[PDB]
């Protein structure tokens, strides 16, 4: 109900200046390490949705916030409450370069957890979908580079999950596949689930979202729909690279005053 | 508190899970690296023969009290170190590894070292078959009547499916007991006596030795030639002593594991 | 001179239906395994040039022609020569992930060859140029994804080699760096030198370069300079998304026409 | 035919190369990866005990016929052993792995196993370092007038460097010795006498076992102890076997380097 229940939300991994832990410590197990947020007091709504863009510069990380939504790290001070989220996207990663094509779809779908009958009533549509046609019987470390990321789509997107993560590709096969891949992605817009979007292209972001959040070093700077979120986004950055006046003499202000802006 | 009903759950509700992934690895590692495959039957016999040519020239005679103990005693008892030198150093560091490309998918992580043992559990139904031909010709065939050891068998099972999760969970937190068992599998060589006779010694250091409950095993594939067919009895004052080991790792590995399975992200 | 000596370059990495080799063999070395090239008899000539665009479908792998040029292939048959050519470019490869940025700028500019007072020398602007500042002292496993690219481009351009050879990237970077890389990369186009650029994106390739291949699963069908070739590329495309005559009765007949272009 | 000049040039001109990023892996794998740091003195020094405890206890009596060797003779010569056993195996993969992350750069691949050798050599300064700490309780304070081992500590970093030739581009070929040095550097441990004294046999099978010029150097390191001011001429009929094996290993390792450089790319 309301598709995220994300309340003032913390995340703090720590700085070490030298070797890791014990470095200096003793029978207590007390540290000295300099302290160093990455999220810090973030709260909003979904309200069942149907879509939510991610944008801004990625020294905030940007994949923090997501996998904390997908229920793999735990937040250090805050709940979210949501539902049976998906794993967000498996795409090119956890497929093993020594097993042929038809193993790592044994693998994958094993791995995101299916029946042994509906791997294979899934089987021939994904051979179908990625068109390798003979290499499909040979392993993964013959393949260039463009048929791992055609693989890897093909097996990672019949999950029916209820809340989608995506990473900033969308769309990462090749040309005359990734037409068959935004089709693709259309019927999860269709369905009505929820989908949270990552990119750095305006122009993908304005043409697949309908709200959009702006995250500037852990701090929500803004959230609204489209309209007049990234236009000032967008106001931004024409501030930020045409001069921004002199970026010794104002962006390493900006800078301090932002790394005065992780505390009070 | 009974939190490993949670864990062994897990693993009824994928045992194809656990069988199918099970032998990727086995074709991972053992196959499609290089030339001709199967080299640990080709390796172990080459590395059974060195500590024989050491140690049965010291033990030239003096052997077993029975007609039969030289290297036959010897060989039968070798068969379980293969399957712990090897099986657990790698089930440690296997959650090491790979978390990455673990959690984010969605399944119980608690199976993710209990297949990598049994991938190193065909290890033996290719060594330990190749010991028939040898143990045919010995002056029984094969004694038909014993050789009745699955239960002996399952216990190399139940042993090791639940110590790799005090050396599995508790490795990543700290990332130190690998370094540990690294040393600690070296001295179950000697702890245990996979070479010489312990009836060097009076009944209190050498009644407590046995404590080791890997000792016990050896004592099962060591009776795949003796004819006990009731050997439980004559030893039945701990081998209920084994079986409560195995259920005190198998608890105190859950609530190691439950305590600590949705932080090791970071590590 | 000429810049290249490509003459009848074939290339064949075969296939392997089962395990690996001697997966049948006894004392003579041969083995049993089905035939199958990558590359077919490729001649062309650079004549100092500028940049090169090369173009395709991946399904012709494509990062095959170019490591060739890089000299880190053996063609089966064929002979090349050129000059003292780059390794391609470094990007995202070579950073071990336990040391830190300071450390890992001496592994790679170590690698790629410089004395020990060039490193020093060209220490403070690498730096300068990443904009990770605090983040220079910790090793490379905390940062984010976008921050190891931010890095590793940034090593990995002052090379000063004769033949460049990019990756389907060119801007990896971020919004407001790419408007820095960019320019970096316009040096390389002012100093004259030869870039064989590899994209997928036709409007990148069409705003930087001057000549450009097309290869067609190891066949170079057509080599001009841009004003003909990429709209008949594109004129493939247009054909081949639309229907292309129905993609089970002809497609299908395609490949097994260009299955047979793996032979006479 | 002298092809070796060619690789014997490439490791003169990149000798700061070999050197700054040899203590990297030291950084990579030794630290920052878990707590409290060198186990690699913490590890042997548990390792030595165990075999002391099962071979002191056969040769209680009946030691080295000089007053001192004991543990003392043993230890001695167990500091070879560790720059042997985790170091010929780590040399030989150094090839397997991070050729896709060489390959891609512009510097000669010889010197690729040449340096995590010297990576481990730093083990010694650290464990051959803390020996002189247990040597100050000798009857000797330190043997000042004979301490003089460079030229036998040159032989370990000469034989290493020229024979993780054969068994590093030979290894990527087949990748089948690197089951047979897996269990090649079990064998010398029994080969060569680490632990007996190999006075137990008549001169033709004693003089027939260093042939493994291993035990030379054992004999440099246990000659730390002794006095022997000019340990050449007393065996220099096989002194100089020693540095004819090494220039062997040299010369046809860079010839079977030389033929293969430019080709493992597919393996």
């Amino acid at each position: 109900e309301h598709a995220v229940i994300v309340e003032n939300v913390t995340k703090k991994y720590k700085l070490f200046k030298r070797t890791s832990e014990r470095l200096l410590d003793m029978i207590l197990p007390g540290g000295y390490g300099e302290d160093f947020y990455a999220l810090r007091n973030v709260s909003f709504t979904a309200d069942k949705g149907d879509v939510i863009g991610i944008v801004g510069v990625n020294g905030s990380g940007k994949s923090t916030l997501s996998n904390i939504i997908a229920g793999i790290l735990p937040p250090t001070s805050g709940t979210i409450k949501i539902d049976g989220q998906a794993s967000l996207i498996a795409i090119s990663s956890g497929l093993n370069n020594q097993l042929t094509g038809r193993e790592n779809i044994e693998l994958k779908c094993l791995m995101l957890g299916f029946s042994k009958k509906q791997i294979r009533a899934m089987e021939p549509d994904i051979i179908e979908f990625a068109d390798i046609g003979k290499f499909i019987d040979q392993p993964v470390k013959t393949y260039s580079s463009g048929m791992k990321s055609r693989l890897g789509f093909a097996i990672s997107v019949n999950i029916d999950p209820d809340v989608l993560v995506i990473d900033e590709a969308l769309s990462v096969g090749d040309q005359t596949f990734a037409d068959k891949c935004l089709d693709k992605m259309n019927e999860f817009k269709e369905r009505g689930k929820t989908i949270f979007f990552i990119s750095h292209s305006i122009g993908q972001v304005k043409s697949f979202c309908e709200k959009a959040l702006w995250l500037e070093y852990g701090e929500v700077r803004g959230y609204g729909t489209v309209a007049e979120i990234i236009p000032q986004y967008e106001k931004f950055l024409k501030e930020y690279r045409a001069m921004s006046d002199k970026e010794k003499r104002q962006y390493k202000e900006r800078v301090m005053r932002k790394q005065q802006g992780e505390f009070l | 508190m009974r939190s490993a009903v949670t864990v062994l759950m897990e693993h009824i509700r994928n045992l194809y899970l656990i069988r199918r992934l099970s032998l990727f690895e086995l074709k991972s590692d053992n196959s499609n690296q290089y030339l001709g495959i199967l080299w640990e039957i080709i390796n172990p016999m080459i590395q059974i023969a060195i500590y024989w040519f050491v140690f049965g020239y010291g033990i030239r005679g003096r052997h077993p009290v029975g007609h039969i103990p030289f290297i036959l005693w010897m060989l039968a008892g070798m068969t379980v170190w293969f399957f712990v030198n090897q099986a657990v150093l790698q089930a440690s560091k296997s959650v090491y590894t790979r978390i990455r490309m673990v959690a984010q998918m969605n399944f119980p992580i608690s199976v993710i070292p209990t297949y990598v043992i049994t991938a190193k559990f065909y290890q033996h139904l290719m060594l330990l078959a190749v010991i028939f031909i040898i143990f045919q010709f010995t002056p029984y065939h094969v004694s038909v009547y014993l050789v009745q050891l699955p239960y002996y068998m399952f216990g190399l099972l139940a042993l090791l499916v639940s110590f790799s999760l005090i050396t599995s969970t508790l490795a990543t937190v700290v990332r130190d007991v690998q370094m540990i068992v690294q040393s600690l599998v070296r001295i179950l060589l000697y702890l245990t006596p996979l070479l010489w006779d312990p009836s060097h010694l009076p009944h209190l250091v050498q009644v407590i030795m046995r404590l080791n409950p890997l000792y016990y095993i050896v004592e099962g594939y060591r009776s795949a030639l003796l004819g006990t067919s009731w050997y439980l009895v004559d030893h039945a004052s701990y081998t209920v002593y084994f079986w409560v080991v195995v259920i005190l790792f198998f608890v105190f590995g859950s609530m190691v594991h439950l305590k600590f399975r949705a932080h090791f992200v970071d590590y």
